[PDB]
């Protein structure tokens, strides 16, 4: 009955944060389910597509249709292949050869919609509208939190479209390496908040060295960019050299280390170069 | 891990279920000062 | 590889099956937000 009691503004703000955390955990569980079904479905699709490409290759006669299928399977880049295999969102819109997987994916999408908004959300919305109708609210931060929570209840799709770009799947072999990478990234982010000094620059240099030494940086540039600490390194850069732009530049060793890290990040992958181009100005 | 714990549309209590996502390891140094002091 | 394939499928599933649904709730949401409610004072939408 804590929601139903006559709460003051700070208390209701804290429980708004609590409900927001519950929504975040629910979204995380949804992403976990999506990852599981994605694994299974992509395994089936990959084996079936390789089998059908081999079957097409077995054709004795090569013609315009055969070269069309050759471009269909081999020539197209993997992302284009995925988009092509998923073009069947509409009813019978140039679907690929399999259809059992079409039915399975449609069923999964239906149950995902059912799990999303399309009984916690109704309770949260009812409590929020009740509190809003009770009386005029004076705290702008409370009102902002109230309405962002209400909007996230009414639109669960926004969480998916804002979280799937940041989701990633790592192999079970490199779990410890991923954990070490995340720990180093957390240390860098934590040191970003505090004021700058010599001990701080030594810690950042050590963290960046561990980042270089970690093998995950080489293997998964896509995950590297998805975590996106090139932005954090740029933030450290601007923090260090904001005064130095006017005069009296500090931490030459760290600015050199940041330059080397950014150059290496650009050199590992092509898309990382495009990602870093935006800060050219 | 699946989305609905049961064949029914019952969602289940939020925050209760198997979670596999990578998370920072909890560690508290007993009071080098690497971590925060431990608590019961 | 398997991890690359599943990552590509995650991104494709987003851009195809998650970014295209358009459920209409704006009218109902505005109505319930502008409803004065029981007790005047300022409505939630006016707030």
């Amino acid at each position: 009955g804590l929601l139903q009691m006559k709460l003051p503004e700070p208390v209701k703000l804290q429980m708004c944060l609590l409900l927001q955390y519950l929504c975040d955990c629910q979204v995380r569980h949804r992403i976990e389910a999506i990852v599981a079904f994605s694994d299974d479905f992509v395994a089936k699709l990959q084996d079936n597509q390789r089998f059908r490409y081999n079957e097409v290759m077995q054709a004795l006669n090569m013609s315009a249709a055969l070269t069309a299928r050759k471009t269909r399977e081999f020539r197209s880049p993997p992302q284009e292949q995925i988009n092509m295999l998923l073009n069947f969102k509409d009813d019978k819109s140039e679907c690929p050869c399999p259809e059992e997987i079409r039915d399975q994916l449609l069923d999964f999408h239906e149950d995902l919609m059912t799990h999303c908004g399309i009984s916690l959300q109704q309770l949260i919305s009812e409590t929020m509208v009740r509190w809003a109708q009770e009386s005029v609210i004076e705290d702008p931060e409370l009102v902002r939190a109230m309405f962002v929570l209400l909007h996230r209840q009414y639109d669960g799709i926004g969480g998916l479209v804002r979280a799937l770009p940041k989701t990633y799947t790592i192999n079970g072999v490199s779990v410890e390496d991923t954990i070490n990478l995340l720990a180093s990234l957390g240390q860098i982010r934590s040191l970003l908040s505090v004021r700058m000094g010599k001990e701080e620059e030594k810690l950042m240099i050590r963290g960046l060295g561990d980042i270089m030494n970690n093998k995950v940086f080489y293997q998964h540039p896509n995950l590297m960019r998805a975590l996106g600490m090139h932005e954090t390194v740029m933030e450290v850069m601007v923090n260090v050299l904001g005064g130095g732009e006017s005069k009296e530049i500090t931490f030459p060793k760290m600015v050199a280390n940041c330059c080397r890290f950014l150059c290496y990040f650009c050199r590992i992958s092509r898309q990382n170069q495009k990602a870093m181009f935006d800060h050219l100005s | 891990i699946t989305l609905f714990p049961d064949e029914n549309k019952k969602h289940g209590l939020p925050g209760i279920g198997l979670s596999t996502s990578l998370r920072p390891r909890m560690r508290f140094s007993s009071p080098c000062y690497q971590y925060s002091p431990e608590f019961p | 590889p398997r991890h690359r394939a599943v990552n590509l499928f995650l991104q494709g599933y987003e851009k195809s099956w998650i970014e295209t649904e358009e459920h209409y709730f704006e009218d109902k949401l505005i109505e319930d937000l502008a409803k004065p409610g029981a007790e005047k004072r300022v409505d939630p939408l006016h707030q």
